[PDB]
């Protein structure tokens, strides 16, 4: 596996950050959705 | 409607009825075809759960 | 409006003008368990759900989540 | 045709002997003789012919126990594949 | 043996255990490793004091140790695996674990109970969570399983039980769809969900069951679900007093869910599954009257056409899979341009790959959209009950081809065959359907041919290439066709299943709500000036392309089809309601009896009227929302995932005098046709001379009014 | 983590299931022969026929469970054997592990057992279809044909030896052994009088192909004295010998597995045979030929164009699909459907040992189950309505809703809806055929899935729908629990077998 999109510069990243954009970042599964969660198992027991 | 008849008074409104299958509810024969097929289903499901699932 | 009602044999398991006295409890006991089953299915499926970035988010090309070509 | 014995000894057949009554007096010279056996089948009350009428928990218990065994067996198999005595749960899980 | 005493002892034990837990937690925080020095001190007095004051902790630890020992034994027995961590004897293990109290170091009973209680608190759910994770799948599964289980358990759910269960499920589904409609259409929200690895389709391939909730999917899904909710509410009245109402309701629900699955398909396999499911369920709906074999003939006709379409779709999918080793819709859409240059070596001709794939897709789309030649089944499909007919003909069965074209637009943009075939066939179908509907005498047949004409117009709009215009046309047609179908269903039920209006006359008073509802629905459906349905045809004519070799025929057919709407609308409305009484005497007499005069008097259903009213209101609101989203100066529609720009919006934003005057030709043609259908006399009447006089008055007054408005003010 | 314990457990299970079946059969036969002077039923509740029926049914069922376990063990064993062979790359290291036989039971026919995925699929089909057919033939076996209760156990033993043997001669002998029990069943158990001629037609038509295969086997054995099925790697047949062998093998096995024009016997036998034995015939007895053809043609190197064989198979498919429409007899219509599916499966084997074999195997399994379902539905229709003709049968749904629902869902499954092994097999075959010859693929798909499908659906829809106004005093009630659960199990397998491990498919 290797990067497919063309590369960008750290200066450009800083410029975007100053402009106010945010870097897309995947979020962890919430306790309800996570199958390894005490909340999930409490829901199952209920 | 003009002359609608209530269910409690309509003599042709049907409640759930009929026999699910052709087997006699009160049968004295020690028939085992149904038991054999139920066993086949249950054993297939158990094998899938305990050998294949996951 | 509708056709005139006619007798239906008792032995025959058919739906002609079938009305159940306990339909309220039948609906109660058929709705909620189905809702629980579908909630379980939905929470299982959400693990493999994909959404595009939000309004103020951009995908960094060098981030791992960015698509990567095959390396021979 | 069928050759099995009707009169079983495992249990007594439910019956009602009052629906049909055999005449025993006031006969005529042209009337046929009455019938000796006049018992009819009596179903238990609340019996619904349109469903299985099953009230046992054996099947549900068996299926649930099988599913639980499958779950624990999969957990152990995953631990073995990862080469650990038990699953090492991570702090965060993402979509996949 | 007293419940009160048991509860009091339990509460006291809970309080004592909580106090002991807090004390132990503090002592452990202070004696991380030295706590044993005081807990297990050799002094008998100290040992007894600790045991007595931590008895709840010690008994809890003993119970936990016993449970863990038994659980470990069960696991070892079941899995033939290892020992209880070690081979410790029972006595040693139980004593060690009971004496060990570090298990309670971070445990507080009140905190644990509070966590358990708040786990199920419903205040936490937020719109952010809903946006991140769609509940559309949850509600759709609710509806699907409700329908399936209601079908299976008919005896348990009587008429009322089935109706209420399916109503609740469908209402929840529609509300969720409505909530997500705003986000998907305007906020650029779309989801790609996967349920699992469905099947293996090659030596190492395995296609997953995936759904794609995008703008293209939602446009059809929300329309179908919104129409279906009110069709469901209306069916319980249309099939009132019928032997089989639950069967019809469940068939309608099944068809709705099948179409929803088809439209919201994540890959070609799911798309084909939805295609087959809609075909089968439409067959069942058409063959609802199973006892009659005459209905079976129409059902089999529709089945044969559906199977031909299935063949074409399957072959196209096979070609796509052979070319690209992938069945994902997004991947195919974003890859087809690379393989556009490829050709396929067939029997004796080297056919272009794009052309052949688009040919199969367009063939299946025409078959399922009832275009010219393949429309023969649609008129025969009217044997179904009016709710089913409305559902199939409004947005569910006859829009499958439109959905296919919209979803696979990148393929057809590079298709020479599509360019030549879509406009010609669309215009021919439009003209044919419009004229046949205008000359038709039966209500259901008229609506069917109008649906054919609108499908042709949709094909021509797609050829124009403005997906926004196509979506607007689809929404308008579906909503108003459904409303008109419901109205004519009420009319037919009143007229005792006689669908021909040659036996209908003077029904305005007997069905007051139906008359006005049909008036509104028909003026909207048939493109008429100063109506919500005028803009769809206006945009179609704006976007019509002129480079076609058969442009003369295409344009003439389009004009004739567009004008044909007025004739059928006028005939249906006037003949049904305001024409002389032509029906049997009994139809009027049975309802005109004075005994029936009451506050409850009506020839239709109150639920039917409310459903029709709500459907019309929601259709107006949604059409206005779409018009604001697309046709407004500020373009706010979500991304269409297409890179083909047609330039048609230039003549909608800054039209030139040429086009502005050209549209006037069609406007005045429609005006003259309206004047003809209004003032033209076909039978002798006492008002012939006065009608001619009124026509003269109207002409002269119009002239003078125009003079004053333009010049004299 | 794979260990020798799994290897030996797999081998022991495979070897011992056969002896379990053999001992059950031997004990049942001994009891039957030595309990009565004359081996016929005593028409009383204390007859040995009840015990024999119980023994056969619940020997087949228990052996089927053990076969499930052994098949799973084989899957694990084969996957790990492939991994062991492939993984190691060091030249010094080589996978040479030798297994010593058990000292409890002998090796039947002094042959070391070899098992393959196709063979075990065939054996599983044998088990399930035999169970269905034995459940069906209860009403047919009465007081002089009770000796045929062991026919399906004999079939199971023959098929077990057929699929667990690495010897060419034993393979051929097991293939040929199937004729006698089937002929006896058709001759002595078929109610219809035309069954007498149908049996002779079946015997002669199948024996012509058996003679062709015998000639091929004689060519192989005389030229190559080997019999181990693997020494053929070191011997190459000349062009003439190879073409003769392939032609003989194909024609001989197509006589059994119906191909155009050799399906007259199949139609006659299906029409005039017991409703319970037609299930077994169509489901299984036409696929041993496919398995033998696969084995022989993959063992032999063939340097000839397969266009002629492909054309024969496609012509058979087209012929059956076209003829589907004109059949008012449900059993004959199902026979034509069987011909079509078998011809498609056979076409799947026309590219040697290419990937088409996977699609062929999956289609064989789905066709077995689907044909069992269709013939069982026809059996129920004929048994409760005393006719299997469309003109005499109409409106089944309105008097027997469960039977009509079963018919409709059978039609839906036959249509090849996604989510079914039928659809998966169609996808495999058509995906291969599109690249092999796209125009031929288009013609085949068009014909089979439109014209044949419409012809098939016309009769079934006409039977299911309508209004049964005739003979109101004699109408039946509904399906029984046995029939309902058989139909449900067929549907469940057709649906869930798509989740089987994709390693072997
Ligand atoms: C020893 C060898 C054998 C010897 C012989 C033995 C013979 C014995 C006899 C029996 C045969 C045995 C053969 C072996 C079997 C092997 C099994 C096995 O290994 O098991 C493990 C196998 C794989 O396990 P694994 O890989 O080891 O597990 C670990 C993986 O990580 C697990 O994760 P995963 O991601 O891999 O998960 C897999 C699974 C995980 O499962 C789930 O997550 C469950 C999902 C359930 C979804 C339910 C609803 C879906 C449909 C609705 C979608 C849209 C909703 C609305 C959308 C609205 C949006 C706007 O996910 C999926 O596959 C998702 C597919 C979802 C669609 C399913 C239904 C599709 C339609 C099928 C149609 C066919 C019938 C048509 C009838 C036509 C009329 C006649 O798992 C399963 O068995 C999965 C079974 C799932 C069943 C799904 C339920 C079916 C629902 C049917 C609905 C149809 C409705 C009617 C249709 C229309 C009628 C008109
Ligand atoms: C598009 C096509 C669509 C087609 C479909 C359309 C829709 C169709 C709808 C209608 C048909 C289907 C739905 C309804 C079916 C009927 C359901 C029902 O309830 O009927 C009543 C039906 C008749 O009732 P019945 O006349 O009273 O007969 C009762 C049964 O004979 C016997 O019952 P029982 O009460 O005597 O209970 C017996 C139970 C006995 O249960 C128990 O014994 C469980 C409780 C004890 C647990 C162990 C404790 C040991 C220690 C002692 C502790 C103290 C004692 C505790 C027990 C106290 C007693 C409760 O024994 C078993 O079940 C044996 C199974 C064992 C193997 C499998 C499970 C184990 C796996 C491995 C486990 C490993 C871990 C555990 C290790 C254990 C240690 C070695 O009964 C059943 O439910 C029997 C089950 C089978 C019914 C038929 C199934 C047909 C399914 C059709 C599926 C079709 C799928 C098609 C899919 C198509 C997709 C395209
Ligand atoms: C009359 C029939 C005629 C048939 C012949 C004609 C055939 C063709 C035409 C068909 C149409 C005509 C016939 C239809 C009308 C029938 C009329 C009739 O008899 O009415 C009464 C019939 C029975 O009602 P009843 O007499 O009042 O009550 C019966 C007893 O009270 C019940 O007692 P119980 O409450 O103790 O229940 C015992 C046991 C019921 O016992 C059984 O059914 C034995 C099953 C043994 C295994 C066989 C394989 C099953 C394959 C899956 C399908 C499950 C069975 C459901 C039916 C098929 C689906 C429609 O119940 C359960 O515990 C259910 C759980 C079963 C799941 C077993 C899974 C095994 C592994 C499968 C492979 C791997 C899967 C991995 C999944 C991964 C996670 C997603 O009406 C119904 O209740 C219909 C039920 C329909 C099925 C839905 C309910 C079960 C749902 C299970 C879970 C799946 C949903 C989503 C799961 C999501 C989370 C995982
Ligand atoms: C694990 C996840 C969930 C598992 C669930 C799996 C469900 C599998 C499918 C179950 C189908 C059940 C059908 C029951 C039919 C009962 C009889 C009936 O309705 O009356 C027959 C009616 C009249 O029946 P009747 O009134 O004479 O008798 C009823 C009572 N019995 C049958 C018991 C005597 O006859 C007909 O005319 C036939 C109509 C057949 C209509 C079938 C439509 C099915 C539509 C399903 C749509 C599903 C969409 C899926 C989308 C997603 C796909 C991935
Ligand atoms: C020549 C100039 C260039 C244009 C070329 C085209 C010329 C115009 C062609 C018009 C064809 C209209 C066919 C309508 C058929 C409707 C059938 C129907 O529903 O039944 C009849 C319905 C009446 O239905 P009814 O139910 O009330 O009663 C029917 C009674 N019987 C059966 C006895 C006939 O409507 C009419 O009667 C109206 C149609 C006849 C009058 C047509 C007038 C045409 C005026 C053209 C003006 C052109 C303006 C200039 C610009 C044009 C080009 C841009
Ligand atoms: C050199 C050694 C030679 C060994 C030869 C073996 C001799 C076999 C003799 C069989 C006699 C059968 C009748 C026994 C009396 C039954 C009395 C009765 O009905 O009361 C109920 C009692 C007890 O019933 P129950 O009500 O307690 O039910 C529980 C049943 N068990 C105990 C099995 C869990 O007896 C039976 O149920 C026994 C049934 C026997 C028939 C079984 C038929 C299935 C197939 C196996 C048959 C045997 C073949 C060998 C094994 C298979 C191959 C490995
Ligand atoms: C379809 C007919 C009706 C149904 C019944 C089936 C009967 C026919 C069964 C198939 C027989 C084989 C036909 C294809 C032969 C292809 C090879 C060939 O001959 O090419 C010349 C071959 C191949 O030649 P070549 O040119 O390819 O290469 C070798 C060339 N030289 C020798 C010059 C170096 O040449 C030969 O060596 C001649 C062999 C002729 C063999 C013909 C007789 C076969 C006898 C055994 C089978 C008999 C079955 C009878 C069954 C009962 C009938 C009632
Ligand atoms: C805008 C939508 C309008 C229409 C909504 C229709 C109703 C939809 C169903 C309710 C919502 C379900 C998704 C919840 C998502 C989630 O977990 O959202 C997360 C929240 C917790 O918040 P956090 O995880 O963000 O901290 O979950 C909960 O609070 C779970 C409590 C239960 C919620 C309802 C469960 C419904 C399923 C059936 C229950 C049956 C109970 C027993 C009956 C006898």
């Amino acid at each position: 596996m290797q990067n497919a999109y063309p590369e960008i510069t750290d200066q450009h990243r800083e410029f975007l950050k100053k402009q106010g954009l945010k870097v897309y970042e995947p979020k962890p599964l919430p306790d309800q959705i996570n199958p390894f969660s005490k909340t999930y198992w409490i829901t199952n027991a209920f | 409607d003009a002359y609608y008849h209530d269910d409690t008074h309509e003599g042709l409104m049907n409640e759930p009825h009929g026999y699910l299958t052709m087997d006699d509810p009160m049968d004295l024969r020690p028939n085992y075809e149904k038991s054999a097929l139920e066993l086949l289903f249950l054993v297939s499901g158990g094998a899938i759960l305990a050998l294949m699932l996951g | 409006g509708g056709f005139q009602k006619y007798p239906i044999p008792r032995y025959l398991h058919v739906g002609q003008w079938i009305v159940n006295k306990n339909w309220k409890w039948n609906t109660f006991h058929m709705f909620f368990p189905t809702a629980i089953l579908c909630f379980m299915v939905w929470r299982n499926s959400m693990i493999s759900t994909a959404k595009p970035p939000n309004y103020g988010e951009y995908v960094d090309p060098q981030s791992p989540v960015a698509p990567k070509a095959i390396k021979y | 045709r069928q050759n099995f014995a009707k009169n079983i000894t495992t249990t007594d057949i439910p019956k009602d002997s009052h629906h049909f009554a055999a005449k025993r007096s006031g006969f005529t010279q042209t009337e046929q003789a009455p019938f000796a056996y006049n018992d009819v089948y009596q179903y238990p009350k609340d019996y619904k012919p349109w469903n299985y009428n099953y009230k046992g928990n054996g099947v549900l218990l068996a299926l649930f126990l099988g599913s639980a065994f499958s779950l624990v067996a999969y957990e152990r198999s995953y631990a073995s594949k990862t080469g650990r005595y038990q699953r090492k749960v991570q702090q965060n899980y993402y979509q996949i | 043996f007293n419940s009160i005493l048991f509860l009091l002892f339990f509460i006291v034990n809970l309080y004592w255990f909580n106090s002991g837990l807090i004390f132990f937690n503090s002592v452990y925080k202070i004696h991380h490793d030295a706590w044993t020095l005081i807990f297990q001190t050799d002094s008998i007095l100290n040992k007894l004091k600790i045991y007595f004051f931590l008895l709840p902790l010690y008994i809890s630890s003993f119970i936990h140790s016993i449970s863990t020992w038994y659980y470990n034994y069960i696991l070892n027995f079941l899995l033939f695996s290892e020992n209880l961590n070690t081979n410790t004897n029972f006595v040693d293990y139980i004593t060690y674990n009971t004496l060990l109290l570090s298990k309670f170091e971070d445990f507080n009973l009140f905190v644990y109970i509070k966590t358990l209680l708040i786990t199920f608190d419903i205040r936490q759910i937020n719109l952010d969570f809903l946006n991140e994770y769609p509940i559309i799948l949850l509600t759709g599964l609710l509806f699907l399983f409700t329908t399936i289980f209601s079908l299976i358990c008919l005896s348990y759910l009587g008429l009322y039980g089935v109706f209420i269960l399916n109503l609740a499920s469908i209402l929840l589904f529609w509300l969720s769809m409505l909530y997500y409609f705003n986000l998907i259409v305007s906020e650029n929200y779309y989801y790609y969900i996967s349920l699992g690895k469905w099947m293996y389709l090659s030596n190492g391939f395995r296609v997953s069951f995936d759904l794609l909730i995008d703008l293209t999917s939602i446009s059809f899904s929300f329309l179908t679900l919104t129409i279906g909710v009110f069709v469901y509410i209306y069916t319980f009245s249309y099939f009132r007093y019928e032997p089989l109402v639950e069967r019809l309701i469940l068939f309608l629900n099944s068809f709705m869910i099948s179409m929803i699955l088809l439209v919201s398909s994540g890959n070609f396999i799911v798309l084909f599954l939805g295609w087959e499911l809609i075909g089968l369920t439409s067959f069942f709906l058409i063959n609802f009257w199973s006892t009659r074999v005459g209905t079976l003939k129409a059902a089999f006709k529709a089945f044969s056409f559906n199977k031909l379409s299935d063949l074409f779709l399957f072959f196209a999918i096979l070609i796509i899979f052979s070319t690209t080793y992938n069945l994902d819709i997004l991947s195919f859409n974003n890859q087809i341009y690379l393989y556009e240059s490829y050709n396929i070596d067939m029997f004796y001709w080297s056919i272009n790959l794009i052309e052949i794939i688009s040919f199969f897709f367009i063939s299946c789309a025409f078959i399922k959209s009832a275009q010219f030649g393949a429309h023969i089944w649609l008129p025969d499909s009217m044997e179904a009950p009016v709710p089913a007919s409305a559902l199939i003909h409004s947005a569910t069965l006859v829009s499958a081809g439109i959905y296919l074209l919209l979803r696979l637009s990148p393929l057809f943009e590079l298709s020479k065959y599509a360019y030549f075939i879509l406009p010609l066939i669309g215009s021919v179908t439009a003209f044919y359907g419009g004229l046949v509907s205008a000359f038709q005498s039966d209500t259901k047949k008229t609506l069917a041919y109008s649906t054919i004409s609108h499908c042709g117009f949709l094909m021509v709009s797609y050829s124009t290439g403005v997906l926004e215009f196509v979506i607007l046309y689809l929404y308008v047609h579906g909503f108003f066709k459904a409303a008109t179908f419901l109205c004519v269903g009420n009319v037919n039920r009143f007229n005792r299943n006689i669908q021909d209006f040659k036996r209908m006359g003077g029904f305005y008073k007997y069905l007051p709500f139906e008359c006005l509802a049909s008036f509104v629905c028909m003026i909207n459906l048939s493109g008429l000036p100063l109506t919500l349905g005028f803009y769809i045809k206006h945009l179609l004519f704006i976007g019509l392309v002129e480079s076609y070799t058969l442009y003369p025929l295409i344009f003439s057919s389009l004009i004739l089809g567009a004008i044909a709407g007025v004739f059928y609308s006028y005939r249906l409305f006037y003949s049904i309601f305001f024409d002389t009484k032509k029906g049997k005497k009994a139809i009027y007499l049975q309802a005109s009896r004075i005994i029936l005069n009451s506050k409850f008097y009506s020839n239709t259903s109150l639920a039917s009227n409310l459903s029709i009213t709500f459907l019309v209101l929601i259709s107006y609101t949604v059409i206005l929302y779409l018009y604001c989203t697309t046709l407004n100066n500020y373009y706010s529609l979500s991304d269409l995932k297409s890179i083909y720009i047609n330039n048609a919006y230039s003549y909608f934003y800054k039209p030139d005098y040429n086009f502005l005057n050209a549209v006037s030709i069609l406007n005045w043609f429609v005006i003259i046709l309206l004047i003809s259908v209004i003032y033209l006399n076909w039978r002798w009447s006492y008002y012939y001379t006065k009608s001619i006089d009124s026509l003269s008055k109207f002409i002269l007054f119009s002239f003078f009014f125009f003079i004053f408005s333009k010049y004299i003010l | 983590m794979f260990n020798l314990n799994t290897i030996y457990l797999s081998r022991i299970f495979i070897e011992f299931n056969f002896y379990f079946l053999f001992f059950l059969f031997l004990i049942s036969s001994i009891i039957f022969y030595f309990s009565k002077i004359i081996s016929i039923q005593n028409l009383n509740q204390n007859s040995v026929f009840n015990f024999l029926k119980l023994a056969n049914i619940f020997g087949i069922l228990i052996s089927f469970f053990i076969h499930i376990i052994s098949f799973w063990f084989y899957c694990i064993y084969s996957y790990n054997l492939s991994l062991n062979i492939f993984s190691d790359i060091n030249l010094y290291n080589s996978n040479s592990i030798e297994l010593l036989n058990n000292s409890l039971l002998p090796n039947y026919f002094k042959s070391n057992i070899t098992i393959d995925f196709f063979g075990l699929i065939l054996l599983t089909l044998a088990y399930i279809v035999g169970f269905v057919s034995i459940l069906a033939l209860d009403t047919r076996l009465y007081w002089k044909n009770i000796k045929y209760i062991f026919s399906f156990t004999i079939f199971l033993l023959i098929v077990y030896v057929y699929v667990t043997v690495s010897n060419i001669l034993l393979f051929f002998m097991c293939y040929e052994l199937l004729l006698i029990p089937s002929f006896l069943i058709v001759y002595f158990v078929s109610p219809s009088r035309r069954a007498i001629q149908a049996s002779l037609y079946f015997v002669i038509w199948t024996q012509l192909g058996s003679l062709l295969v015998l000639i091929a086997i004689s060519y192989i054995i005389s030229i190559t004295n080997t019999y181990e099925f693997n020494d053929l790697k070191y011997f190459n047949f000349t062009n003439s010998e190879s073409t003769i062998i392939i032609f003989l093998i194909f024609l001989g096995f197509g006589f059994k597995a119906p191909i155009w024009p050799f399906h007259y016997w199949l139609t006659k036998t299906h029409v005039e045979a017991p409703s319970g034995f037609s299930i077994y015939l169509s489901g299984f007895l036409v696929k041993t030929a496919l398995y033998g053809f696969y084995k022989f043609n993959t063992s032999i190197f063939i340097d000839i164009d397969s266009s002629i064989f492909i054309a024969i198979c496609i012509m058979g498919v087209v012929d059956s699909s076209l003829k589907m429409w004109g059949q008012t007899d449900l059993k004959k219509l199902v026979a034509y459907g069987t011909i079509q599916e078998m011809n498609i499966i056979y076409l799947a084997f026309c590219w040697g040992d290419s990937c088409a074999i996977l699609g062929g195997i999956l289609f064989s399994a789905t066709h077995a189950f689907l044909s069992a379902l269709m013939f069982f539905l026809v059996d129920c229709i004929y048994r409760r309505y005393h006719t299997r003709s469309l003109v005499e049968v109409n409106g089944i749904l309105h008097i027997t809703p469960n039977l009509g629902l079963s018919i409709l869902f059978m039609l839906v499954f036959f249509s090849g809806i996604p989510g079914t092994i039928k659809f998966i097999s169609e996808f495999y075959i058509f995906s291969g055929l599109l690249e092999a010859s796209p125009f031929i693929c288009f013609i085949l798909m068009l014909v089979a899935n439109v014209l044949g499908l419409i012809g098939f659906s016309k009769s079934w829809f006409n039977a299911t729908f309508g209004m049964p106004k005739k003979n109101t005093k004699y109408l039946p009630m509904d399906l029984s629990f046995k029939e309902s659960y058989i139909i449900l199990y067929c549907f469940f397998f057709l649906f869930i077998f798509s989740y089987f491990s994709s390693i072997f498919f």
